[PDB]
């Protein structure tokens, strides 16, 4: 089950 | 930009005997960047039903895939995978070697 | 034992035309469950292992719909990573990140990692207390900065913790018949002469899982690191791995040397000798 975001560098 | 070259290794899947169906593979591991040509030949000659892993890396972020094809083993034919990348000059074949 | 989840991402440019080439997969342990590759027909998050597809339609759903939310992000810091670096658009470029969690033999949460590389080269990480970063440069600093006072960590923990944890737990549980399964590894020994005086001893092991594995030499009971080799361990390609290692010895004195095996599917270590 994948993290529910990600964020940008 | 770093260039790391490809490791090699070339077997079969299952214990090798003549006229049983089995399949050979060429690991390569160690590499950066992705971008890699893979070739399995039998008798130097590129054989066209190849399928490979879906590309993944190591903790030291190199990268690694498996290409694989069916064959079935005989006394005569010979095997090898060939490996072209970035860092290499030209291709390099390792030879499968079934007695190892 | 102890088991993990980890997700593993790379993108790479394109510059001539269009976005990144993604490729995403996720494993649990030393198995592939799950795959997205940008070039694929689908655009769906796939399944890999038999044991995911009893997840539903809503599971398929939402792992997509994040699949391509993390592709976006990772084509976003392409073009800003680039500008980071003062890069020209001319030349391919990669990011690759990975995250997952570990438990122990208890399953509970052992330790969680969240890490990123610009180029094949070290850029942000998650510190092992899950609430600090590791910043190896000054760009990555700035981005250090920017996740600071967007409380990235605090998210991350959350999921690393919690989330991750209860996912791979239902997936221990739901892929028992094989993911609980150790497969001890299949042993022989091969011999080789190169010439009147020399001889190579070859310890094989075969068709084992998970990967992790011990392979050494001793000569009178005592380990013989000189004048060995040992392989890469190697996917089969049926789920399970391979492994050898190899010593150079005078011909005749084959007897003195012994292979020792070392395997979480095998209780105690074994021993092989030639003849």
């Amino acid at each position: 089950n994948l993290v529910p975001t990600v964020a940008t560098v | 930009m770093i260039q790391r070259t490809p490791k090699i290794q070339v077997y079969s899947r299952h214990p090798a005997e003549n006229g049983k169906s089995n399949f050979l593979n060429c690991y390569v591991s160690g590499f950066h960047p992705s971008d890699i040509e893979v070739d399995l030949l039998k008798n130097g000659e590129r054989i066209e039903k190849v399928e490979h892993s879906d590309l993944s890396f190591s903790k030291d972020w190199s990268f690694y895939l498996l290409y694989y094809t069916e064959f079935t083993p005989t006394e005569k034919d010979e095997y090898a995978c060939r490996v072209n990348h970035v860092t290499l000059s030209q291709p390099k074949i390792v030879k499968w070697d079934r007695d190892m | 034992g102890s088991h993990s989840m980890r997700y593993f991402f790379t993108s790479v440019s394109r510059p001539g035309r269009g976005e990144p080439r993604f490729i995403a997969v996720g494993y649990v342990d030393d198995t592939q469950f799950v795959r997205f590759d940008s070039d694929a027909a689908s655009q769906r998050m796939e399944p890999r292992a038999p044991w995911i597809e009893q997840e539903g339609p809503e599971y398929w759903d939402g792992e997509t719909r994040k699949v391509k939310a993390h592709s976006q992000t990772h084509r976003v810091d392409l073009g800003t990573l680039r500008g980071y670096y003062n890069q020209s658009e001319a030349g391919s470029h990669t990011v690759q990140r990975m995250y997952g969690c570990d438990v122990g033999s208890d399953w509970r949460f052992l330790r969680g990692y969240h890490q990123y590389a610009y180029d094949g080269k070290d850029y942000i990480a998650l510190k092992e207390d899950l609430r600090s970063w590791t910043a190896a440069d000054m760009a990555a600093q700035t981005t250090k900065h920017k996740w600071e006072a967007a409380h990235v960590a605090e998210q991350l923990r959350a999921y690393l913790e919690g989330t991750c944890v209860e996912w791979l737990r239902r997936y221990l549980e739901n892929g028992k018949e094989t993911l609980q399964r150790t497969d001890a590894p299949k042993t022989h020994m091969t011999h080789h002469a190169v010439s009147d005086h020399e001889a190579t001893l070859r310890c094989w092991a075969l068709s084992f899982y998970p990967a992790e594995i011990t392979l050494t030499w001793q000569r009178d009971g005592e380990d013989q690191t000189q004048d060995t080799e040992l392989v890469e361990t190697r996917p089969a390609g049926d789920g399970t791995f391979q492994k050898w290692v190899a010593v150079v010895v005078p011909s005749g004195q084959e007897q003195r040397y012994t292979c020792h095996v070392q395997h979480e599917g095998l209780p105690k270590p074994l021993t092989l000798r030639w003849e």
